[PDB]
């Protein structure tokens, strides 16, 4: 087998490799997400709409577990791996231990699979920093991070992706605890605008309460970009 | 950077990519262990990216077992892999000689991680302190990506650790109470950290020898510590 | 025990190994096929490098099974692997479906050869080219198979050194309506054209599908066709 | 680039790696040897760099097997290497072929294990020479093996520093009639004329036989005939 | 030998995989495909290189199985493949398989987008682990299913894949869609798409009419069901439609052709 | 330098660099000594000496089994390495025949250990030298190893740092060691492992290691009680 | 007995340019009747058909084994498999397991198109082909199929008397098994038609 | 970067096999083999300056089997390994067959063996070429006729009437192409063929050759086995070869 050293320390400390994944990260669609009293809110930029993408749904917010969802910015391909290991993941523990993954738990799993292949001789690292949001089977809602160096990190909102430290500087000015699930799509929304252009066919939003996931359908979204690009003039 | 293969010395007898991980462990949040005869302690600056993050998160200070903590400097998630592993090792220790890993052996299971590199494609970019209480009372390691353990009496790690070396040369005695380790803790953190010392923006915790039982500081009681200084 | 690719793509998005492999397997000595209406005929140049060379022993022309034969240019040895791998598979196949190898599934059989070494780690890419000439229930056939491992059936093609000219000269004089005779014929009037010096039934080699099987002409019955040239 | 792999050919059919390997022999502490009728001999000029060795330091004439031996010449842990694997090879005749290892079959084995690590990008060839001292049923037979792998028998011979005029000494010699006890003496004296005093100053001699009078066992010969 | 180690598998500075960068090059530089996705079917159309006089056919006895462009992965399921030929073949014949282990174990067809992510999972591998180079080949995979109908989707060599209504890979892709763009909606029918395929394939190939010789047409379409064995398994049910792969033969191309130059005679009066 | 990345290079003047830099991890690390009387052997090391009230173990030396253990110096965790390796390969043979593995057999299999991390791509030299210590049927041994393979058979040595000083003072003593007791030969290995600490630095329990081992004495590092005794 | 727990019979034979294959219908655990709707006929293509027996998972596997296969084939080779390929295929594919085997008794009839040579075989279940001209069959009530083929099969019958003889043989042969029954389902196949029938019979 | 490595070069070509061919040439020995109606017989130059060194111990023939020889020419130990496998592979082709291996198969098998270290980066080819000499069986009558076979660094194998490799290798086939449009070669007398042999050796080494400066390798219809022919003999011809 192909087992070479990928990723190395260079002199100054740095492992260039994950340097440079987190670099295909800063080209990615951003991606956002905020944490309410009662839900989690990942809203994500889509890449336009040209004409001829399929006009059926495709969702760019990714199903892990009936509880656990996940966006992400970065490769595509290494992201679909990374989400294919997580969806495989909450069964083996179900699986295992008839529970539901917290999400915690998901979220450790993936960034240890992150880690791993900064580690792992013959692979880059995955090129994928994720958003990854949900409910434990208590009620609690989570919102973590996780960047190709394996590191994750949970917020109480954040951004990934294209100009996320702008989105995220933003973000600690406005940001409110204990926000409802209306003021929370409106905040998401808000602060994805920061970077997106139009709020018009270019914002995937997912609404994520106890035990109840939802799409904005793109009529419920416009009333929000309305009520909200009305409110960016001031 | 691929010219020189991973297993190669330097000229002065240093492998490289150990002198590099050492880099790179400068680079991290500063992290510090002080030996006392009531306990150990360990403390660490968070240096959290953004007031959004929720500080329990990035926990620089981590539970190997009841009576043993670790404390990262460098690549965290590196060192997720290390105390996944000294857990596991502690654990096996209870399970197959009934009694609690010394403090020592768990330190040397950690490095044994460590020396695995050609298998591993480079070495852990971490160093961590390992504070414990077992038979031979309170105790402090180092572990560095060489692999080399290295028992301490008070140590940092980090960029803060040659300002902090400093500190304990002239400050620390192989005597001081708990309380007075607690305090010339948080004092170095005060003195090297960026940001402005306050109770979130570190993590304190410390292994008593009395109960031999491994406590995790929370904000308040870590403003407890603040007060009196 | 190198697995990296030696094959890899360029800027312009061309696989430069394998066009410098197709360079080699031009250099090679011609070799050419035409198929007709009742068979298929394939004939090489077998220029010995010296009079004291056993020309019995140079094999430019070559069974595979009862069915199917083939030559190649480019270099020999590379060749060889690649019939001896098309020689099992024929076999494989009889001895799964106890039919012949139809052409056109052994020629894909070599073309993935072909490809995986222009992928796989460790090797270089095939520096010769093969055409391969059967008859099975779809009839006559004639593929010729380069080391990208593509594949082209053809009416009469010709690879090797003189092969652009000898091409040319297959397009005039190829008729759809074509005998075996002819096709003989033709084939190796085409090779005469581009040969230095006189053709004999040692220097030449030719091999026909006839029926429903593939023989390597005799030195006996190649002088027949070679007093009417 | 040509001659940092002994996987490679230079443009000129050398490979350098292994004549790199071969100065490594040359730049050693000389050795000789001598095949009589009777028996092998061969000497080693052992080069201390300490005043405080113990005497049996560094030996670099091992036994292979009863029979035969093997003195290095050259990086004497790379020979230690070889001599394992010379060891290896007389244990298997004698596991399996129940017949002690002809020395030309042992300095055969020793020869492809050498070349073989002349031949793949990830080892390197050895630098160091043995020489392979037999007396089997074959005869007494004395073999050299270089880095290279190639292997040639010899009357005498002398490898190392001192290698050239060495030669110039044991080409005095008369093989057909030199006896082994006389060769002990001749091959020790030739490695103190030729021993340079002004650079290596700490040497002792090491001094090996196999023969008739050892009833054919290879053993250092006793420090009462040097 | 590692010194001699191209690092196929590495990033680089700006996070960019100068590996999959290039195999996509290599795909700009193929034959143009296009495919368009009705509700009657799919459409695929294909540049051919330019015919020798000397190629011959194959001969093969199933006319639909294979052309030079456009291949079956199973009843329901045909792509087309712009690049290294030799590597779509290997990735062909993996997605075969796969289609077929997927009806091994549930006994139903494999669904386009299962059998899409399994082919580009097989691509995204070589792009991560291995050291070797990637795959330089882009699908357009086209079939249908119960789940969706009709879908069309293309592959990268990164493994990255997407749906559409209509695209093109290859040659002139840039050039295809903005042409698709403007004249592909959501009620076509079959011929509709057939035309519209042609009419960009020919615009994307700078023909006047559209040469039958350079061009290959697939076509993927549900048609009545003949081979109900009903008696042979009684509690199974038959559908009373099927998907069908067709290649056209030229003849049944010739009509679509025409009637695709009648519309760019008709689009060169306006000016 | 073309040739100095790789342990399969030579270099054109038949040198192999990876193993003489592996050498100087060695020169580079705390001075031990050790020395052989009739009956005894003695390890001394030089540790790492308190920074104020601030101190800092390291296990330098290592028992290996009843009969041998030894000294290090070098990258530590290589040492580590060994020291598993020895340990193991005795428990082995005191298994298989009941008794200690002999010295000149255990310095052999060292050796060999050292020379199969010389020769192939990745795998590297061992960047630590090893005082070993033992005692047997034949009497004390003691060995020096290094990376490169070698293995000397010493009846002094030192190595590490400033080690050069440790083997100027063993030179001039040396050849009484066969007659002297174990507390000279103590004294004589403290006194060299002295000529080598940094200026006014002096030798004191907390930065020195001493091992004896020898006949009818298993192979025992000193402790705080006993060490003083040696050190005064 | 393994091979007679599920119960079931096939049968298959020839005539000029036309073979009749026949299954009884029945599925069982030994003697509790599962279903009677279960006719173990498979069709591979135009010209092939083939029948399993056996343990029925196995011949469940079996099949859907050989369905992967001759998919495969045809996709691969772009023409139907033949019965003499098929039948080869089958053969080989029943020897791998020969160390383990696969409880079933492939019972095949085909048809050249061109030609109307007919070819039957059947095979144990390690793949040892059984290549007659008249009749072959396989299952629980196999003794009492050859007593009838034997005796009602004769050379050069046309697609109805051969069903005719087929349906009478089945029948009967079943009427003297406990483990095969509820009628028959057959299917003549010729070079230009394909007839499936369904044939009453006892419901014991 | 392709000289190094078993990649080609842009002109289609693999640097280390045309390397691998000056290997052959580098030791400045010249080996001849010739057939004749009943025999083959190879001669190799034997050269021993080191006065000391043990003529016997050092040769370039080689058992194989006992029905074939081989002589390398080249890195002598590349040839010694080379040996080896061929050995296994006669070896392992009498265990699976139950006979002996005919010398084309082996020599196919052993260019297979080179091709294969010429395409698999990081083998450095073996700079020899190994030429097969021994009688093999006619299916007609069952009759013994001669061959040699050679195998190059690229894997490329030949028979051969007469064939030389090493130092002068083109100065020998000079020579013996013109002595072949004399006579023919294979109505010859193992006499009349050694002679030509040795002459053909004499004549590109540009020096007379004495007995114990060649050695001869010998298979015969009669006695097939390959032996090494005495000295004795060697200079017979040698004699024969000076006069006429």
């Amino acid at each position: 087998s192909y087992d070479r050293a990928i990723t190395v320390f260079s002199p100054d400390g740095h492992l260039f490799q994950v340097e440079y994944a987190q670099e295909a990260v800063k080209k990615g669609l951003a991606a956002v997400g905020v944490l309410g009293s009662d839900s989690v809110v990942i809203a994500v930029e889509k890449k336009s709409a040209v004409k001829l993408q399929d006009s059926r749904t495709i969702r760019k917010i990714y199903k892990v577990d009936a509880n656990i969802y996940l966006a992400f910015a970065g490769l595509s391909a290494d992201a679909r791996v990374l989400i294919n290991k997580a969806q495989l993941e909450c069964q083996r523990f179900s699986l295992n231990y008839e529970d539901t993954m917290d999400v915690d738990m998901l979220v450790r799993y993936v960034a240890g699979v992150q880690q791993k292949s900064t580690q792992s001789g013959g692979s880059r690292p995955f090129g994928v920093a994720t958003v990854i949001g949900g409910f434990n089977e208590d009620g609690k809602p989570h919102l973590w991070k996780t960047d190709p160096s394996g590191m994750c990190s949970a917020w109480r909102a954040v951004a990934i992706g294209r100009h996320d430290q702008t989105v995220i500087e933003y973000m600690e000015k406005s940001y409110k605890d204990g926000m409802s699930r209306d003021e929370c799509v409106h905040f998401a929304i808000k602060s994805l605008l920061e970077v997106v252009e139009s709020g018009s066919r270019n914002i995937e939003l997912l609404v994520l309460q106890y035990k109840e996931a939802r799409y904005l359908t793109e009529e419920e979204l416009q009333k929000f970009v309305v009520e909200v690009e009305k409110e960016r003039e001031e | 950077e691929y010219d020189r293969g991973v297993n190669t010395f330097s000229p002065e007898g240093r492998i490289f990519q150990i002198e590099y991980a050492v880099e790179a462990i400068k680079l991290g949040s500063t992290s510090l262990g002080i030996r006392t005869p009531e306990g150990v302690v360990l403390a660490a600056e968070k240096r959290v990216p953004s007031t959004l993050v929720v500080p329990s998160s990035m926990s620089k200070i981590m539970e190997v077992d009841s009576h043993i903590a670790a404390v990262m400097s460098g690549m965290v998630a590196d060192a997720r892999i290390l105390v996944e592993h000294a857990r596991v090792e502690s654990q096996n220790h209870r399970f197959t000689y009934n009694e609690p890993m010394s403090v020592e052996s768990c330190t040397l299971a950690t490095c044994d991680l460590s020396i695995q590199f050609g298998l591993m494609s480079r070495p852990f970019g971490v160093s961590l302190l390992i504070a414990g209480v077992d038979e031979k009372g309170p105790q402090l390691w180092q572990t560095d990506p060489s692999g080399t353990h290295t028992r301490y009496d008070a140590q940092a790690i980090g960029g803060g650790a040659e300002a902090a070396q400093s500190v304990f040369t002239e400050r620390y005695h192989r005597n001081m109470t708990l309380e007075e380790g607690e305090t010339l803790a948080v004092d170095i953190l005060k003195q090297v950290m960026e940001d402005q010392l306050s109770p979130e923006n570190i993590e304190v915790a410390v292994v008593r020898a009395d109960d031999g039982k491994l406590h995790m500081y929370t904000p308040t009681e870590i403003k407890a510590i603040m007060s009196r200084m | 025990e190198a697995f990296y690719g030696l094959t890899t793509f360029s800027p312009s998005g061309k696989l430069i190994q394998i066009e410098y492999a197709t360079t080699a397997a031009g250099k090679g000595t011609t070799a050419l096929g035409v198929k007709a209406t009742d068979g298929v005929v394939i004939a090489a140049k077998k220029k010995a490098p010296s009079t004291l060379v056993d020309a019995s022993s140079i094999q430019k022309v070559f069974v595979l099974d009862e069915h199917v034969g083939c030559t190649y240019s480019g270099m020999g040895p590379d060749c060889r692997v690649l019939i001896d791998s098309a020689r099992k598979n024929c076999q494989q196949y009889k001895l799964m479906y106890n039919e012949p190898i139809p052409i056109s599934q052994l020629v894909r059989k070599i073309s993935a050869i072909y490809q995986e070494f222009t992928q796989s780690g460790g090797v270089r890419p095939f520096g010769c080219s093969l055409l391969v000439a059967g008859v099975d229930a779809n009839g006559y056939h004639l593929y010729q198979v380069d080391p990208s491992g593509t594949f082209w059936a053809w009416k009469a093609t010709a690879i090797g050194t003189g092969s652009p000219d000898a091409k040319a000269f297959l397009e005039k004089r190829y008729t759809v309506d074509m005998e075996l005779e002819d096709a003989v014929h033709t084939a190796l009037l085409t090779l005469k054209e581009g040969f230095d010096g006189q053709m004999t039934s040692e220097n030449t080699q030719v091999g026909r599908v006839v029926e429903n099987r593939f023989e390597i002409l005799s030195v006996d019955q190649l002088r027949d066709y070679l007093d009417q040239i | 680039g040509h001659d940092q792999s002994t996987d490679v050919f230079s443009a000129e059919g050398r490979v350098f790696q292994v004549e790199y390997a071969g100065k490594a022999v040359d730049n050693s502490s000389t050795a000789v040897a001598a095949c009589c009728k009777d028996g092998v001999v061969v000497a080693v000029e052992k080069v201390h760099t300490s005043r405080m060795l113990e005497k049996g330091s560094n030996n670099r004439i091992h036994a292979v097997d009863r029979q035969a031996g093997i003195c290095i010449c050259g990086l004497l842990p790379d020979g230690r290497a070889i001599v394992s694997r010379a060891r290896q090879e007389a244990e298997n005749s004698r596991d399996i072929f129940a017949t002690p290892i002809r020395g030309s079959v042992l300095a055969n084995r020793v020869g492809e294990f050498m070349h073989a690590y002349t031949t793949h990008f990830a080892y390197r060839p050895f630098g160091c020479s043995a020489i392979i001292a037999s007396y089997a049923d074959d005869g007494p037979q004395l073999f050299v093996s270089d880095p290279s792998g190639t292997v040639a028998g010899y009357y005498g011979v002398a490898l190392g520093k001192a290698k050239t005029v060495a030669k110039s000494e044991l080409e005095k010699l008369d093989f057909s009639s030199l006896t082994c006890d006389e060769a002990v003496g001749k091959l020790a004296s030739i490695l103190h004329e030729v021993h340079d005093k002004q650079k290596d100053k700490l040497y002792e001699v090491e001094v090996a036989w196999v023969c008739d009078k050892s009833d054919r066992k290879f053993v250092h010969v006793p420090a009462d005939m040097v | 030998s590692h010194r001699y180690d191209s690092r196929t598998t590495t990033f680089s500075p700006e996070g960019r995989l100068y590996q999959v960068e290039y195999a996509v090059e290599a795909i700009q530089q193929a034959g143009t495909v296009i495919g368009v996705c009705t509700k009657d079917g799919v459409v695929l159309a294909g540049e051919k290189m330019v015919p020798h006089p000397l190629f011959d056919s194959e001969s093969m006895q199933d006319k639909n199985t294979s052309g030079e462009k456009m291949y079956k992965i199973a009843e329901h399921i045909g792509c087309s493949v712009a690049g290294v030929t030799s590597d779509a073949y290997a990735l062909l014949n993996y997605a075969r398989l796969s289609a077929l282990r997927h009806q091994y174990t549930f006994q139903e067809p494999m669904a386009i987008e299962d059998l899409c992510r399994i082919l580009c999972d097989e691509k995204q591998l070589y792009t991560q682990y291995g050291g070797v180079r990637p795959y330089g080949v882009s699908f357009l995979l086209v079939g249908w299913d119960r789940y969706y109908g009709y879908q069309l989707y293309s592959t990268e060599p990164s493994g990255d894949y997407s749906a559409w209504s209509a695209y093109a890979i290859g040659q002139n892709d840039q050039v295809a869609h903005a042409l698709l763009k403007k004249d592909w909606h959501e009620s076509m029918t079959l011929e509709d798409g057939m035309l519209l395929a042609l009419r960009v394939l020919g615009k994307t190939m700078d023909t006047a009419k559209i040469d039958l010789d350079r061009v290959e047409v697939a076509v993927m379409r549900k048609v009545p069901a003949s081979n109900i064995d009903q008696l042979l398994d009684p509690f199974k049910h038959h559908p009373k439609t099927t998907p069908r792969f067709q290649i056209l033969t030229r003849s049944e191309l010739k009509p679509h052709a025409e009637r695709a130059d009648q519309a760019r005679e008709a689009e060169e009066k306006a000016e | 330098n073309e040739y100095d990345s790789d342990i399969t290079t030579w270099s054109p003047t038949g040198r192999l660099f990876q193993i003489e830099y592996a050498n100087e991890a060695v020169n580079n690390g705390s001075a031990t000594v050790g020395v052989k009387g009739k009956n005894f052997v003695v390890l001394a090391a030089l540790k790492r000496s308190p920074v104020a009230e601030l101190s800092s173990y390291q296990e330098k030396v290592f028992e290996i089994d009843e009969h041998v253990g030894m000294s290090i110096s070098g990258l530590v965790a290589d040492g580590r390495v060994l020291a598993r390796y020895l340990r193991t390969e005795c428990m082995n043979y005191r298994y298989m025949y009941s008794n200690g593995m002999p010295m000149n057999q255990m310095a052999d299999m060292i050796g060999e250990k050292h020379q199969r991390h010389i020769q192939c791509s990745g795998k590297r030299p061992f960047g630590v030298g090893l005082l070993l210590a033992g005692y047997d049927r034949q009497g004390p041994h003691l060995y020096q190893t290094v990376p490169s393979g070698d293995v000397y058979d010493y009846k002094a040595t030192a190595m590490g740092v400033r080690s050069q000083a440790s083997r100027t003072y063993l030179e001039r003593h040396f050849e009484h060691f066969s007659d002297c007791t174990l507390d000279e030969l103590v004294t004589h290995a403290l006194k060299a492992l002295a000529s080598a600490t940094s200026e006014g630095i002096e030798l004191n329990v907390k930065n020195t290691t001493i091992a004896i081992v020898g006949k009818d004495t298993p192979f025992t590092i000193f402790e705080e009680e006993s060490a003083r005794k040696y050190l005064d | 007995s393994i091979m007679a727990y599920s119960g079931g019979s096939v049968m298959a034979m020839a005539g000029k340019e036309c073979f009749v294959i026949i299954s009884d219908n029945r599925l069982g655990e030994q003697l509790k009747t599962i279903s009677t709707e279960v006719p173990k006929l498979h069709v591979v293509n135009d010209s092939i058909v083939y029948g399993l027996t056996g343990l029925r998972t196995d011949q469940q596997t079996f099949a859907n084994k050989v369905q992967f296969r001759t998919e495969m084939y045809k996709l691969r080779e772009e023409r139907d498999i033949t019965g003499k390929a098929f039948a080869a295929m089958i053969t080989s594919m029943l020897y791998e397991a020969r160390f383990g085997p696969w409880f079933v008794e492939p019972v095949i009839g085909s048809i050249d198109k061109s030609t109307g040579e007919v070819y039957l075989c059947a095979t144990d279940l390690i793949g040892a082909p059984c290549e007659p001209e008249d009749y072959v069959c396989a299952g629980t009530a196999a003794e009492s199929l050859h007593g009838m083929c034997e005796a009602l099969w004769r050379p050069g019958m046309s697609p109805e008397e051969l069903f005719e003889i087929a349906a009478q043989a089945m029948l009967s042969a079943c009427d003297r098994d406990s483990l095969s029954g509820y009628g028959a389902v057959a299917m003549i196949v010729t070079k230009d038609k394909v007839t499936t029938r369904l044939i009453k019979g006892r419901k014991d | 970067f392709d000289k190094y490595i078993t990649v080609f070069s842009p002109e289609g070509s693999l640097y280390q096999v045309e390397y691998a061919f000056k290997a052959v040439t580098y030791p400045g020995l010249l080996t001849v083999a010739i057939r004749c109606k009943d025999a083959v017989l190879v001669v190799t130059q034997h050269l021993i300056p080191d006065r000391l060194m043990r003529p016997d111990s050092v040769t370039a023939l080689y058992e194989v089997t006992p029905n074939i020889g081989c002589c390398m020419t080249g890195r002598a130990p590349d040839g010694r390994a080379l040996v080896q496998r061929a050995r296994e592979e006669a070896s392992d082709y009498q265990y699976r067959y139950g006979v002996e291996i005919p010398i084309a198969v082996l020599a196919k098998r052993m260019g297979d063996k080179a091709q294969v270290r010429t395409q698999q980066a990081g083998l450095r080819p073996m700079g020899v070429v190994s030429t097969f000499i021994g009688m093999d069986q006619s299916d007609q009558d069952g009759s013994l006729k001669p061959q040699i076979y050679t195998v190059d660094p690229a894997g490329w194998t030949g028979g051969h009437i007469a064939c030389a490799a090493g130092k002068k290798q083109v100065e020998a086939m000079a020579f013996l192409e013109k002595r072949q449009k004399s006579t023919e070669l294979d109505a010859l007398t193992q006499k009349e063929a050694a002679m030509i042999a040795l002459a053909a050796l004499q004549s590109a080494i540009g020096t007379a050759v004495k007995a114990k400066e060649v050695e001869v390798g010998r298979c015969t219809a009669a006695n097939p086995a390959f032996q090494r022919v005495p000295n004795s003999e060697v200079e017979e011809w040698l004699t024969a070869v000076a006069e006429a």
